[PDB]
């Protein structure tokens, strides 16, 4: 067998279109994930202030507004890197005991 | 304000999955420049380029790194290696000839030998010493080297700046973060001497109970000092000079990148127009990337 | 594998792997080329699509 | 009732909706919409009944 190292992380297709297996795991609509993967809308992985919040979809103009308002205090980005960071930040046991 | 309709289209898209149409929509925001923009961007690039030239000119060892290679290949009775193309090659406002190279190097050796004693006279900030160093810089600026050697020339500056900045950060990494050194007096005392332990033991002289326990870390806080001093000795340049050079070269290269980035997308329309004639051997969208 | 008539025939998996590796190394070059982020986003999109 | 459901109020709005239908995602212009509409059913080269 062989492997190819991918320069940028990319999303598996079976766990994205099959009905979602990551849509439920993140509790997000499929359309929002599709918009994020196509480099169209930002996603907040973490926000230090209370103005923003985790898993809030972001358009470019108000994203620049947040950049000029806060800057490094909040953390938001695009691409499959954003989804990977979202999966990283999640804690399974807290949701398990909460839901 | 072409970006306002972007929100009125993106929020009302059909969510098309075709990459080409969304890409050409993304590149459609910018406009086309003509007869004033291109010259402006060219000037904004060339000013950054000569700012980088000035940044690398102030480095005292830059002249030596330019001259020692040609001096080495001079004893070979000729310069048959490609570095002869990477000679000074002075700009005028063809093969390199000895009557050109040696003529240009005569004043280079002259300045190399006459800029040494003047710096020692009346300190580094001597007026005649500074003007002589600037004259050497100007006679260095009359050249036009090749991008190949220039790349490693700027890479040497980059690596030396990275080394010195890591050494400077190590001071915080070893004692300021752990022993809670107040930066308010730390920054003032650091820029004062930066050659000896005057402020180091001045901190001990003050109450500073945290700093009183510096002997256990003296042999790991003074090694950074020794490294900084060794770097300054082998470079022959003070901390302020190299920091200023880095600060201005960073903004110069940032301006150059901004200008070229402003210019690249103004011809993506040209790229996609010229890519159409070559389709269907491979694809349509890969050709776009190759054209870009 | 070769054919009797001096031609060749192969599975389209070869074409897919060729495409993905080609744009993968293209993105590898573009990352250190410090190109504008628009082209990087486009290349990442096409990498995902491939 | 069809008029009741209709959101369009003039030719420009109708052509904009037609362009949005035919070419989703791509922003419409003042000249593209009627050009596409004309080419749909009013160009000899691109339409024929015989």
């Amino acid at each position: 067998m062989g492997h190819i190292e991918l320069a940028s992380p990319t999303a598996h297709i079976w766990f994205l279109k099959s009905l979602s297996r990551i849509g439920l795991l993140l509790d997000m609509p499929l359309r929002d994930i599709e918009r994020v993967l196509y480099f169209e809308s930002y996603v907040v992985i973490e926000g230090g202030m209370t103005n923003l919040e985790r898993q809030q979809i972001l358009t470019e103009e108000q994203y620049l507004d947040a950049l000029e308002e806060f800057g490094d205090e909040f953390d938001a980005k695009m691409g499959a890197e954003a989804i990977q960071a979202l999966l990283k930040s999640m804690d399974l046991e807290q949701e398990c005991e909460q839901l | 304000a072409a970006a306002q309709v972007l929100s009125s289209v993106e929020s009302e898209i059909g969510r098309t999955t075709d990459p080409v149409r969304m890409y050409m929509r993304e590149m459609g925001t910018v406009e086309l420049l003509t007869r004033e923009g291109e010259i402006d961007i060219a000037k904004r690039i060339e000013d950054g380029i000569n700012q980088v030239q000035c940044s690398v000119a102030e480095y005292p060892e830059a002249i030596t790194y330019l001259l020692e290679q040609y001096d080495r290949v001079e004893a070979e009775e000729a310069r048959l290696s490609d570095l002869i193309t990477g000679f000074v090659d002075p700009n005028a406002e063809n093969s390199i000839d000895p009557e050109l190279a040696r003529e240009k190097f005569a004043e280079l050796r002259a300045q190399y030998v006459v800029t040494r004693d003047t710096i020692k006279a009346k300190g580094r900030s001597h007026a005649t010493a500074q003007e002589e160093i600037l004259k050497l810089s100007e006679v260095f600026k009359q050249f036009r080297l090749v991008p190949k050697q220039f790349d490693y020339l700027v890479n040497s500056m980059r690596v030396m700046m990275d080394r010195v900045r890591t050494q400077e950060r190590l001071i915080m990494k070893l004692c300021v973060e752990q022993c809670k050194m107040p930066k308010k007096n730390f920054i003032t005392l650091f820029t004062g001497n930066e050659t000896s332990d005057t402020w180091f033991n001045a901190a001990i002289a003050m109450n500073k109970p945290w700093s009183e326990k510096l002997h256990d870390v003296s042999e790991e806080v003074h090694r950074a000092l020794q490294k900084l001093q060794q770097i300054e000795e082998e470079t022959g340049l003070t901390i302020e000079q190299v920091k200023d050079i880095n600060r201005r070269m960073s903004i110069g290269e940032a301006k150059a990148r901004r200008a070229k980035k402003e210019m690249v997308e103004a011809n993506l329309r040209l790229v996609i127009s010229i890519a159409k004639k070559y389709t269907r051997g491979l694809q349509f969208l890969d050709l776009i990337q190759e054209g870009n | 594998v070769p054919l009797d008539g001096g031609r060749f025939a192969t599975s389209d998996l070869n074409d897919l792997y060729r495409r993905v590796i080609n744009r993968n190394n293209r993105l590898k070059r573009l990352l250190d080329l410090a190109a504008p982020d628009i082209i990087v986003r486009n290349e990442k999109r096409m990498l995902q699509e491939a | 009732e069809t008029l009741r459901v209709d959101p369009t109020n003039d030719r420009l709005s109708a052509l904009v909706e037609i362009y949005r239908m035919m070419r989703p995602g791509e922003p419409p212009t003042r000249e593209a919409a009627e050009s596409l509409f004309e080419n749909l059913f009013f160009s000899e080269d691109r339409y024929d009944l015989s």
